[PDB]
RNA sequence: GUGGGAGAGGGUGGUGGAAUUCCCGGAGUAGCGGUGAAAUGCGCAGAUACCGGGAGGAACGCCGAUGGCGAAGGCAGCCACCUGGUCCACCCGUGACGCUGAGGCGCGAAAGCGUGGGGAGCAAACCGGAUUACCCGGGUAGUCCACGCCCUAAACGAUGCGCGCUAGGUCUCUGGGUCUCCUGGGGGCCGAAGCUAACGCGUUAAGCGCGCCGCCUGGGGAGUACGGCCGCAAGGC
């Protein structure tokens, strides 16, 4: 649809859940996958695997808009990072680099009760 | 190896020597600690001062993203 | 056991072929102890075999022993309180240990009156690449990897 | 299974308290084990037994062959009328009594609802905890008073029949159980022009407890969020209310000032 | 007094970025979120991922320390102003001008409260869901500011203050000198003599002495009753 041929594919790698967005470098976001998309619900929706699943299906849905290389950037400290990361650079697409930009707060807002009692 | 130790001399409240401040920064837009920078307390209190007055002025990074996975 | 490893004995190869797998399928379907039946059901299997089948009998015994060997297993895991069925790789001893006994198992469910029959269709037909065994095979083997997802709990 | 009470002594005193005699008919909440049911139903002309629980109920069941009076309903009360069973189960004793020594969570709304389903019964006597059971029969200018001990003013006076050890109970509560009674009185305590009215009052008066009664009335109600802007004449229609709180005022006050409510 | 030093000590203005939540757009397809597993819940009025612009409140990530300051309670972005305490050096001035302290006066975490503001996030009470027959989804006061109350704690080093004497070893913070080291002050860990019922303390004494103050006289009843004083009240002595 859009041929930009050169994009980037955001990694959103929660506790809970994983997902992968390919966009463009306007930001503007051609597709996404998860692994609610693939089938899984519940407890298996942030599994590795499920990762790994997210990645090539956000992949080959991505290959379709003739997309070739990405340059990636992953958020969130989730387990299924390395899988995720693994399973997109051998999918198709010849990744430039490999990033990092996890947001972390400046001792902002208070926190939940649970992800309390910071050292 | 101490980033002090790959160093000269230099000025730690010139809040404008900009190319040695890079320097005590690491990987990440974050200033390293003593076991890192390899200087005394009193030293690192001062530096981090200035780092942060440099930080302010915007010729230091408050944080940075890293290259790797 | 908690201390040793518990050493494998070393089955004593069969007289006919000088072949400790011959032996296994021997014993495995020994039953109350008696060799000599087992011994001699087995060789009628092989005289079907040779009949109706051109090339030798222990050639078809190992086509379809390696035809039946599986890859993955699943091993029921206490992990919160909930059981998985976690995919795990089965060692060369477990994979003939499996395989023999689904040949052995699968043989008898046939609806054939004697023994040699079963023996000898079941592993013909497991040779050829069907049968009970073989179906039972691709059914573990499928049941892993169905949920790969458990998979990160290595053991 | 719950904390269940295993004394014969303290039983036998409870159902005293309960007076279950002849004339006096029984309502079962929740039977249980059925030791309170055993205690009840010799000395009771009718039980009915109300009850939810899938098992707790056929079970006991079994051991009700001497009892001639066990009329076992299997329903939830809250959910179920029971208005019904006044005409057909108390044909025998119009005499109605309400006894339970069921966990509270379960126990306090269904009492609360019960006075609410306005069925007309001389009284209920329940276990319940001696913090709750404080929180009821509450007297003014107290800790432990506040809006449940004005709803259930309405209905009764209460005291505490028989504090109950530990002891008795089988896993032990670390605190004190504490058995209140609850006779309902022949009608309303104070009249008021709206019911609710005054529920919604009280819950006013009583949501922020250390403030003082403006400062409860302006952000508390509703129809006081409308008339924000005219609680001056709210402030005009106190009559010798000064600055004061809820805790400090009486049944009689609150009438009042509901009364004085709707003529506003 | 003179010449220097370190410090989240306090008060007043100013403003730096990263989050979080909303608003305004662009693109985006079916889930998002949540758990031990789930449900409630949000999403076709196009959610969640993501790009840009804007608003608002609160708190200061690495440095960071087993660190520092203060009489305690406490004090962390940065800049500037007004101030409190303290250490070392020169031995320069005074001549005992000192110590403690019943009442008094003042300060006093957090939670409450009156009168006005503010409200991003969290969250008593409360509305929901569910299972192990606590936990997740929402949410009020409150947490934020100005003035005025409240005066309570495991307010702890469970150790009142001041001064003098009694082996050392080791790690730190901060000064001075002639700089492998000497000499001061502060904070930890072992341990002489000694002390203690014991645990343990030990030049930062719980050692050896002196001065002053405050408390104790078996456990409950009971920090209760009465009386008095202080508060709007809860309550405090």
């Amino acid at each position: 649809k859009r041929q930009v041929a050169s994009g980037r594919a955001y990694i959103h790698a929660s506790y809970n859940n994983t997902i992968v967005t390919i966009t463009d470098p306007d930001g503007n976001p051609i597709t996404w996958s998860s692994g609610g998309v693939i089938g899984y619900k519940g407890s298996r929706k942030g599994t590795p695997y499920a990762a790994q699943l997210a990645a090539l299906d956000a992949a080959k849905k991505a290959m379709a808009y003739g997309m070739q290389s990405v340059d990636v950037i992953v958020r969130g400290t989730g387990a299924g990072r390395e899988q995720a990361i693994r399973a997109l650079q051998a999918s198709g697409l010849q990744v430039k680099s490999i990033v990092d930009d996890t947001p972390v707060p400046h001792n902002g807002c208070r926190p939940k009760k649970k992800f309390r009692k910071a050292s | 190896a101490k980033v002090k130790a790959t160093l000269g001399e230099f000025d730690l409240r010139d809040y404008r020597n900009v190319e040695v401040l890079k320097r005590f920064l690491s990987e990440t837009g974050k200033i390293l600690p003593r076991r890192r920078t390899g200087l005394s307390a009193k030293e690192q209190r001062i530096l981090a001062k200035t780092i942060k007055r440099a930080r302010i002025l915007g010729l230091l990074p408050f944080t940075e993203k890293l290259v790797r996975k | 056991a908690r201390r040793r490893r518990a050493e494998v004995r070393q089955l004593q190869p069969d007289l006919v072929y000088g072949d400790v797998l011959v032996t296994a399928f021997i014993n495995k379907i020994m039953r109350d102890g008696k060799k000599n039946l087992a011994a001699r059901i087995f060789y009628d299997a092989c005289k079907i075999i040779q009949e109706k089948t051109g090339q030798e009998p222990l050639k078809v015994f190992k086509q379809a022993v390696e035809n039946v060997k599986p890859r993955m297993e699943v091993r029921s895991r206490r992990v919160g309180g909930a059981n998985y069925q976690v995919p795990m790789e089965v060692s060369p001893r477990r994979q003939q240990s499996l395989a023999l006994r689904w040949l052995v198992q699968a043989a008898n469910q046939r609806p054939e009156r004697r023994a040699a029959v079963r023996i000898a269709h079941e592993l013909m037909d497991a040779a050829e690449g069907k049968g009970g065994a073989v179906k039972k095979k691709e059914d573990v083997e499928r049941m892993a990897e169905a949920n790969r997802a458990y998979a990160h709990y290595r053991w | 299974g719950q904390n269940f009470l295993i004394d014969t002594n303290i039983l036998n005193r409870i159902v005293d308290h309960a007076e279950v005699t002849e004339k006096t008919g029984v309502i079962e909440i929740g039977p249980g084990i059925g030791a309170l049911t055993e205690q009840l139903a010799k000395r009771a002309k009718k039980v009915v037994a109300f009850e939810i629980d899938q098992r707790l109920l056929p079970i006991l069941k079994d051991t009700l062959s001497p009892y001639e009076n066990v009329t076992v309903i299997h329903q939830d009360v809250l959910k179920a009328d029971v208005k019904s069973v006044i005409e057909e189960q108390f044909q025998d004793c119009d005499e109605i009594m309400v006894v339970a020594n069921l966990p509270y969570y379960v126990t306090t709304p269904i009492i609360m609802k019960l006075l609410e389903e306005h069925l007309p019964l001389k009284g209920i006597v329940v276990m319940l905890q001696k913090e709750v059971a404080e929180r009821m029969a509450a007297d003014p200018s107290s800790k432990e008073y506040g809006s449940l001990s004005i709803a259930v003013q309405f209905y009764t006076e209460a005291k505490t029949v028989m504090i109950v050890p530990k002891t008795v109970f089988v896993p032990q509560p670390n605190v004190d159980s504490a058995v209140i009674r609850l006779i309902l009185r022949d009608g309303p305590a104070v009249d008021v022009e709206n019911e609710s009215f005054f529920f919604q009052l009280i819950k006013a008066s009583f949501a922020q407890r250390r403030k003082t009664l403006l400062n409860n009335l302006v952000n508390n109600l509703p129809e006081g969020k409308a008339q924000k802007s005219t609680i001056e004449q709210v402030l005009e229609e106190t009559n010798i209310d000064g600055k004061r709180r809820g805790e400090s005022l009486s049944i009689e006050e609150f009438a009042a000032l509901s009364n004085g409510l709707y003529k506003a």
